């Protein structure tokens, strides 16, 4: 489940919206679980 | 292996080396894991399972 997503997701949502724009920083939030394509590289042909 | 498992809780005086599965012993021929609903919700099994398939996960990334 992504219960840590949700946590480092809402985290980044309260306090780090100044610095992440500061850093020009790129995020991106995955979980195992749900963003599979993502993570193992093998999305759909679409 | 059940046997010899043991933990410590404050009882009243001091520290005690009690031993998990007090029912369990050298004359114990069976022992039974009760719940209401299923085992898998009894977290010395939520755990272990939790742990594994995480783990499986990562070699499965780290294989590719």
């Amino acid at each position: 489940s992504p219960t840590l997503a949700g946590m480092a997701q809402r985290t980044l949502k309260n306090k780090y919206e100044s610095y992440d724009a500061a850093l020009s920083l790129h995020r991106e939030i995955l979980c195992y679980s749900k963003d599979a394509k993502e993570i193992y590289y093998t999305p759909d042909p679409s | 292996n059940y046997s010899a498992m043991i933990f410590e809780t404050i009882v009243d005086g001091k520290l005690k080396t009690e031993k998990i599965f007090k029912e369990i012993n050298e004359h114990s021929t069976s022992y039974t894991f009760r719940s209401e609903k299923g085992l898998l919700s009894a977290t010395q099994f939520t755990q272990p399972a939790l742990t594994l398939m995480e783990k499986a996960a990562f070699e499965d990334l780290k294989s590719k």
